[PDB]
RNA sequence: CGGAGAGGUA
DNA sequence: GCGGGCTATGGCGGCGAATACCCTC
DNA sequence: GAGGGTATTCGCCGCCTACCTCTCCTAGCCCGC
């Protein structure tokens, strides 16, 4: 009947699920922390790959050193190889760096070892190949001293294709094919509409297939044995009007190498150089195999090519060939059998993941190239017996890509530190833009779409808003990798009608040929549904009622499809599509409230969710506590060792939120290893609480919540129920200047002493003070040739609160500052803000709004026993939005909060027959489970509020249907009607009113176009665009138009003139010229164009 | 017909410009690429941002430092060559690269 | 088309898609039937010369004026003999 | 107070795509840091308060003062120019009442 | 040739114009907004200025 | 013969002579309207405009250099077709071959950039403006206010 | 474009199933795709007009 | 406050 | 030996203009 | 082989508005101190 029984220390929260699950969910950040482990070889992965892949096992580094070495001269009288790449522990802690600035790596070394092939010296060397940035254990890295996520790229997989398509001139089916190699070089087989089948090598001319045949060496004879069954195939040479090996080569010459001679020998240097030798054509393992099951060449020898053949690329035009006329199989000669058919460009067979390890991975080949070509230019300008391996390795390109991709990337991004959810759901993301991707706006709407394949392995419902809707996506739950990138997606095998166990991984591909059934399915222990027929997706997502002894698999819950922050939705089967995404979206954007507080109606994923998401502090080894404070736990082994955990309060994230550990254990409890041991921002005994529990009623009320917005009560004021913490991050640095030398102390000109109080003998201000909109926090002066001139650190405009921290760094105390500094001086500024009028908040159902009113609660409708209502939502949003799943929400959270007890006097009622047992009953606020897609059904509900405990006397407050009578606080008189009450769970989003509100008068211009500025930031002005033209010419206003264009934005002496008109009493002066049409006359005259005005 | 313009503008008109009137519109000729100086942090002469050409940098001064007051107003430098005026002016003069 | 693509093809003036031909003069028309063509013979009352459209593809429809378009009858001047969206340009 | 008296303000919301995404109004101060908006306006506005924000501007001279009363004025635009039909109609919970 | 430049295709307009040598009566919306200037409608007509 | 017409009557009704086609002068835009900024600490990135500006000045000098010392006919073609490429990169850079990229392979912002786009000295300068008296905040509903 | 003949069988009062989700999530989401494509459509005609 | 990239709200 | 400056093959539709393929003299 | 009439392919142009936050702008090498 509970959630958790795994967890040690777990809260006992209840469910109301009815079937089990034979598989727990799977660690959340092990892709990036696999596909890492993966690139530097460590012995965990190598011990995982033993039982798998130990036929193999070498890592990114290793492969990449054996795919490049050896390095040899063209004569091939010396040779340089390299071999082990080795890590030596890391400079400094994780804390460290995060702290200083600097990025989290450790050496790297390689043996480098130099043979010369004609004296047999051999001098060998450990060269150091620069400092490598390592992954934290929570899948992080720390750039600068900030951390960031490397996300995952959707491409697609390189190998051959087959397209169709229909012409409009002759309603002809024209078919095509491209095989698409790794860093290589296209090669188009077209079918165009006059039944003649073609090439186009790169981007070059049409030339006939049999240029191209003949060219590698096959006579008429042998393109007449293999080809010709096709009609055009033959036809194809009947009017390709050449003939001739040699012949067919300078024809392909003279197409690909224009203006040199056409010599047989150029030409097939150039083609069987292009695509055949080994470092210009790279199919890789994943294209190779990929090939390989669609040509069917091979199925026994492990791949050991990454180069294009003759049978592949004559295999191509016969699969081709045969695919136009309407066969649907073929046999290649020493090949199996395989069908004949396009493919779909979409599938998840068809386009991989590249990972973390494999972006590094590319970008260290691409530097190692450089290095590569360097060495090899250094390997023929330097005398023999003087060259060693360390006198011809420059580390520069490495680093330098290194540099670049962790600094300068689309898929390094910046971490998301909102709340403990948004940053695990960033861990787990899935882009199709980047590098080597789809483009935001070229992209059309067959990549933005849901495919059937989906199913398991990307979520359909979490997605962006706005222009990146159906871009990027998120992983799944139960959902892994596999070694070439394709995610596999578990299954419970299913033998003779008998649900079993022995889960079984399977891709896309794999999955397209199999029937698998529902998870919510009926099974009875014994192997054997219940219920005759059950939906099943056929083969293309087709779901279909089908006969129960053709089911193959079975999914491994009615949770799978969804991924961890859909999860948490209760009641999610209520809600639409549309607003279940508003929801899931919202859920990543709630701020830590002051003061956390788990849900009543939770669904589950909340527990797990927050100890994968690693914000909680658990438990390393069992143990007794010895001695707890809000500043360190310490555990006392059961081995005689201490270990003192260390907790982080009031820190700063990413996005201004604070984030405060507190312990949650006593000084004489006994603790197991896993067991969490303190919390974190959004956590309650280790659960996720992302908002409140409120009292709520459905009512319009006034027109005050009109048109979505709501009301609240004064308690959650008073009471502090919505209080959040945030924290800005000041900071100002002393460079050496040309002008020489900058100093911060309180010696500031022209301010009095009363001014500087709350700065002390540094110059920075004292911690605990009180900072208002301006005020000296770091007092400093810069002779500008005294010359001294205050540049001093000013509160921005709209800023208050308590300095709580300084950190400065000086050059004296030999830090790790940027060059050319001496401090870098920082202050923190905190302040705890309460729910005011024009904030954002929201439910987990996509029910979000502003605060329309703050009504005292004396004027509030109040129960029959005196107790005021907190919020007020009104009635016309719910229906039409398809989010009924609020409602029943409220429900069961009266039901929870008020406690309850089925009267089971003589028998269960017939609608408890199947609820567990511990769910018959209830104390006041208990805390219960409804599972995404299994959870509370609507019976339970009604029966449920049929029988709920009174409050303190005899009076039940609310009835069966769940309205209560309310009374009007503002008249006395009671409402005619009932009302709908309950608990519903309340988040308060990061949209607060304080950081939207903005106003000017006159201010900083800019320089080019003397204009106001844009942002918030440099105070700037609200742009006047061009529809806003439209609509003032439409009112035929002209001088409100005249004066907006004029005087309010580029006429500087309007400008001048108008404020001193305005400060007096005087009338408005007249407008002149602009500023912005000087500027384009200049502009047009600077491209040679007499513009003049004539008068 | 207007030169910078002021009110009671009657016509725009466009056309091309011939080397007679590209030669008119500059006030010097750029013959050094020569951006700014990093030591004294101030323009190249014959560059792309000469004094002598687009105009003085400071109101009422010169690169030569003879003349820095208002009293020496519209006298040419005889030791650097720029004349004295205001700053706003490099947003009008233009030059011509021959 | 028949949404916002259609009011910008309208207001360009573009040919619009499924071009529908118009007679150019009154008078009865000798229809023909056949795959991938359809053969439609202006016959004027006057007489003097007879247009024809033979490219007709037999995917879109006759459309129906006054009964459906049939052979041997008489039509109007600006009458759209097929179903779609007839070109600006000829009207 | 007595300066801002009898001085209209314009208010803009994006997009504008019509001419009544444009009118102007009477300030009265009010306690809050948010803007609030005649329920009848919305409509013409094409406005909602789930997070959505809006402009303000200030007309200066005498003649863009008569213009902000006389042809922006909000009570003086009631019908629709595109079809004549009125929107500032009740709507939503007014209509229930 | 003011109000076709920003609308569309300024080089092409811009350099046809050059060559036909086209002069501008400004006389419209859009190029007495450009030019700073009272638009000839509403209340920028002569018998209400 | 008529778009031929067309050009030649276009050139022959006013007096506009053919010849300006052809440059012997190039004009440089005032140095604030492309001025040079530093980042934080002093060090100055290059504008667009100057690098092309560059360009054109250093092709044209040693070309210069080459006719007055004397060279092989091919050396001065090849000086001048480099020193041609780059004036034509400075009006329209990416016209015509491949565009001059500055760091990180991106494409340079020549003169004609700034006129052409929605990002242009038009529809982002002309017909929109940034206006004084101005301020933005959340709306939420007052049912007591008049209309 | 074409429809789903199972069809989706369950109210949102009652609570659809895996699957009918699932095939629900198609049409949700083209019509998200094709309001912002119309979004874009629209003022490039206004502008012209 | 000039440019490039990433994320987000209506 | 280290620092600073100088140089060197996942949009798509519309449209027009610069150019393949075939009968005629 | 030029003429006139068709096809054919390539290049250019266009693709809503307003606002908020955060990180980074070359590499090699030759000369100078
Ligand atoms: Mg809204
Ligand atoms: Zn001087």
């Amino acid at each position: 009947s509970s959630s958790n029984n795994s967890v040690p220390g777990a809260p006992n929260r209840v469910s109301f699920a009815k079937l089990r699950e034979p598989l727990e969910v799977p660690g959340l950040l092990d892709v990036q922390t696999d596909s890492f482990e993966w690139l530097i070889g460590s012995p965990r992965w190598r011990e995982s790959a033993a039982e798998r892949g130990d036929v193999n096992p070498v890592g990114g580094l290793e492969e990449v050193l054996y795919e490049l070495s050896p390095i040899e001269d063209f004569s091939g009288s010396m040779s340089l190889s390299f071999s082990d790449p080795r890590f030596d522990d890391v400079k400094a802690p994780v804390d460290e760096c995060k702290d200083k600035d600097m990025t989290y790596a450790a050496p790297l070394f390689v043996t480098a070892e130099f043979i010369n092939n004609n004296t047999g010296e051999i001098k060998s060397q450990t060269v150091f190949m620069g400092d490598f940035p390592m992954m934290t254990e929570k899948g992080t890295f720390i750039i600068n001293g900030t951390e960031r996520v490397v996300v995952s790229q959707l491409v697609r997989s390189p190998g051959v294709y087959f397209d169709e398509t229909i012409d409009k001139s002759t309603d002809k089916t024209l078919h095509s094919v491209k095989v698409i190699p790794s860093r290589g070089a296209w090669l188009e087989f077209d079918v165009d509409k006059r039944d003649t089948v073609g090439v186009r090598i790169d981007r070059k001319r049409r030339q006939p297939v049999t240029v191209l045949l003949k060219a590698l060496g096959w006579t008429s004879e042998q393109i007449v044995e293999r080809f010709g069954f096709s009609e055009i195939m033959r036809s194809t040479l009947e009017k390709d009007n050449t003939v001739g090996t040699d012949e067919a080569l300078l024809d392909i010459y003279r197409k690909l190498r224009p203006g040199e001679p056409p010599t047989k020998e150029s030409a097939q240097t150039l083609l069987e150089n292009l695509f055949f030798k080994e470092k210009r054509y790279d199919l890789a393992r994943v294209g190779r195999y990929k090939v390989n099951k669609k040509l069917g060449l091979h199925v026994g020898e492990p791949i050991t090519s990454s180069t294009l053949t003759e049978e592949d690329v004559v295999a191509t035009i016969e699969y081709l060939v045969r695919l136009h006329e309407g066969q649907t199989t073929m046999t290649v000669p020493g090949g199996v059998e395989v069908p004949v058919e396009t493919d779909d460009i979409d599938h998840f067979g068809n386009r991989r993941l590249r990972t973390v390890g494999e972006l590094i991975q590319n970008q260290i080949r691409v530097g190692m190239s450089r290095m590569e070509r360097v060495v090899r230019e250094r390997m023929t300008t330097q005398d023999v017996e003087a060259i060693t391996p360390q006198t011809l390795i420059n580390i520069r390109p490495v680093v330098a890509a290194i540099k670049e991709f962790f600094g300068t990337s689309q898929l390094s991004q910046f971490m998301d530190q909102n709340n403990p959810l948004s940053g695990l759901t960033h861990k787990r993301r899935l882009s199709a833009l980047g590098p080597g991707g789809l483009s935001r706006e070229r992209a059309g709407l067959e990549v933005r779409d849901v495919h059937p394949s989906h199913y398991g392995r990307m979520c359909p419902i979490e997605t962006p808003e706005g222009p990146n809707i159906g871009l990027i996506g998120s992983l799944s739950v139960y959902a892994r990798v596999n070694p070439f990138g394709f995610i596999e997606t578990p299954y419970r095998k299913v033998v003779d009608g008998v649900v079993s166990d022995e889960i079984v991984y399977l891709t896309a591909d794999e999955e397209d040929r199999h029937v698998v059934a529902q998870a919510n399915s009926p099974i009875d222990a014994d192997g054997r549904f219940v219920e005759p027929r059950v939906l099943v997706r056929r083969k293309a997502g087709e779901v279909e009622y089908v006969p129960s002894s053709e089911v193959d698999y079975m999914d491994v819950s009615p949770r799978q499809m969804v991924s961890v922050a859909t999860a948490m939705i209760p009641f999610l089967e209520h809600d639409d599509a549309n607003r279940a995404l508003m929801g899931a979206n919202m859920q990543r954007q709630a701020v830590p409230l002051v003061r956390s507080e788990a849900p009543l109606v939770g669904t589950g994923m909340e527990l797990r969710a927050a100890i994968d998401a690693g914000d909680v502090v658990v438990a390393e080894e069992s143990g007794v506590i010895e001695e707890v404070s809000a500043d360190y736990i310490t555990v006392m082994h059961d081995n005689g060792t201490r270990r003192t955990y260390r907790m982080r309060k009031f820190a700063r994230s990413n996005h201004g939120t604070c984030a405060n550990q507190c312990p949650i254990v006593d000084a004489g409890d006994r603790v197991e290893a896993g067991q969490v041991i303190a919390d974190g921002p959004c956590t309650d005994d280790g659960e996720m609480a992302l908002g409140k529990n409120l009292l709520v009623a459905i009512m319009p009320w006034e027109g005050h919540n009109y048109e979505d917005a709501i009301i609240l009560s004064n308690r959650l004021v008073e009471e502090d129920v919505l209080t959040s913490i945030h924290i800005e991050e000041h900071e100002i640095d002393a460079r050496d200047t040309k002008l020489g030398a900058e100093e911060i102390t309180r010696d500031i000109p022209n301010i009095s002493d009363e001014v500087l109080a709350d700065l002390d003998e540094r110059g920075i201000v004292r911690i605990g003070a009180e900072v208002r909109d301006g005020d000296i926090l770091v007092g400093k002066v810069t002779p500008k040739g005294r010359e001294v001139r205050d540049t001093s650190l000013k509160v921005p405009h709209g800023e208050s609160g308590k300095v709580i921290g300084i950190r400065v760094f000086s050059r004296e105390d030999e830090d790790e500052l940027p060059a050319g500094v001496n401090e870098l001086v920082r202050v923190y500024v905190a302040q705890k803000r309460k729910i005011s009028d024009g904030d954002k908040l929201a439910g987990r159902h996509g029910n979000k709004g502003v605060i329309g009113k703050i009504l005292p609660v004396e004027d509030m409708p109040f129960l029959a026993d005196g107790t005021p209502v907190d919020i007020i939502l009104n009635t016309h949003g719910v229906p039409r939005r398809m989010n009924i799943g609020q409602i029943l929400e409220t429900h069961l959270g009266w039901c929870a909060h008020s406690g309850w007890k089925v009267d089971a006097a003589k028998g269960v009622p017939d609608w408890a027959a199947r609820l567990p047992d511990e769910l018959l009953e209830a104390q006041p606020n208990a805390i219960v489970s409804t599972p995404v897609f299994d959870g509370a059904q609507e019976a339970e509900l009604q029966g449920l509020l049929s029988c709920t405990l009174p409050n303190r006397d005899g009076d039940v407050l609310v009835d069966a249907d769940g309205k209560a009578m309310l009374f009007d606080g503002r008249s006395g008189e009671p409402f005619p009607y009932p009302v709908t009450v309950g608990y519903m769970y309340i988040m308060k989003l990061h949209h607060l009113v304080d950081d939207k509100i903005h106003a000017r008068s006159t201010g900083p211009y800019s320089m080019i176009t003397q204009q106001p500025l844009g942002g918030k930031a440099q105070f700037g002005g609200q742009r006047f665009g061009e529809m806003e033209c439209w609509a003032m010419q439409a009112y035929g206003a002209a001088y409100t138009l005249q004066e907006l264009l004029t005087i309010k934005s580029d006429d500087t002496v309007g400008r001048v003139k108008v404020y001193e008109a305005i400060v007096k009493g005087e009338n408005i002066p007249e407008p002149g010229i602009p500023e912005s049409f000087k500027v384009l006359l200049k502009e047009l005259q600077s491209l040679c164009l007499n513009v003049e005005v004539l008068s | 017909g207007a030169m910078l313009d002021v009110n009671f503008f009657d016509e725009l008109r466009i056309g091309l410009a011939t080397a007679e009137d590209i030669r008119q519109w500059s006030y010097g000729e750029v013959k050094k690429p020569e951006t700014i100086n990093y030591r004294t942090l101030k323009p190249e002469k014959d560059g792309l941002f000469c004094e002598k050409i687009f105009g003085p940098t400071r109101d009422w001064e010169c690169y030569c430092g003879k003349y820095k007051r208002v009293r020496f107003k519209g006298i040419i430098c005889e030791r650097c060559g720029v004349e004295v005026t205001r700053a706003k002016v490099r947003r009008e003069r233009m030059g011509h690269i021959e | 088309t028949g949404g916002l693509p259609r009011v910008q093809e309208l207001f360009e003036a573009r040919v619009p898609r499924g071009k529908a031909p118009i007679a150019d003069v009154t008078g009865r028309v000798r229809l023909e039937d056949g795959e991938r063509f359809y053969k439609i013979t202006i016959v004027p009352d006057d007489g003097g010369e007879e247009v024809v459209y033979d490219k007709i593809s037999k995917r879109q429809r006759l459309r129906v004026f006054k009964r459906v378009l049939s052979d041997g009858d008489h039509v109007e001047v600006g009458q759209q003999l097929m179903e779609g969206s007839a070109d600006p340009h000829e009207v | 107070e007595e300066v801002i008296a009898e001085h209209p303000v314009l208010l803009n919301r994006a997009p504008t795509l019509h001419r009544l995404g444009i009118q102007a109004f009477e300030p009265m101060l009010v306690e809050g840091k948010a803007i609030q908006l005649h329920p009848l306006v919305c409509e013409a506005f094409n406005a909602d308060f789930d997070g959505d924000q809006m402009a303000v501007h200030l007309p200066l001279s005498a003649e863009a003062q008569a213009e902000a009363r006389i042809l922006m004025l909000s009570s003086n635009n009631i019908l629709s120019p595109a079809s004549g039909r009125p929107l500032a109609m009740p709507r939503l919970d007014m209509v229930t009442g | 040739w003011l109000s076709a430049a920003s609308f569309q295709e300024t080089t092409r307009v811009l350099t046809d114009a050059a060559i036909n040598c086209r002069s501008d009566k400004l006389n419209g919306l859009k190029e007495n907004v450009i030019i700073g200037k009272l638009i000839p409608a509403g209340t920028g007509i002569n018998r209400y200025r | 013969a008529l778009k031929r017409l067309k050009v030649v009557a276009a050139f022959q009704q006013s007096g506009n002579s053919p010849m300006g086609m052809v440059l012997d002068a190039v004009p440089v835009i005032p140095p604030e309207l492309r001025p040079m900024v530093q980042l934080d600490g002093g060090r100055f990135a290059t504008s667009d405009l100057n690098d092309l500006y560059r360009r054109v000045i250093n092709r044209n000098n040693r070309l210069k250099r080459l006719i007055d010392l004397g060279a092989p006919e091919i050396i001065v073609n090849n000086e001048k077709r480099m020193l041609q490429e780059s004036v034509d990169a400075l009006f329209d850079n990416g016209r015509r071959g491949r565009p001059v990229t500055g760091p990180g392979n991106r494409p340079l912002k020549s003169l004609s950039d700034l006129l052409k786009g929605k990002q242009g000295r038009f529809r982002q300068n002309l017909l929109g403006k940034r206006v004084d008296y101005s301020g933005r905040s959340v709306i939420v509903v007052g049912p007591q206010l008049k209309l | 474009g074409e429809f789903i003949p199972r069809p989706v069988k369950s109210s949102f009062r009652e609570g659809l199933t895996v699957l009918e989700y699932f095939i629900n999530t198609h049409g949700a989401r083209k019509g998200l795709a094709d309001t912002a494509l119309r979004t874009a459509d629209s003022g490039y005609l206004t502008r012209r007009l």
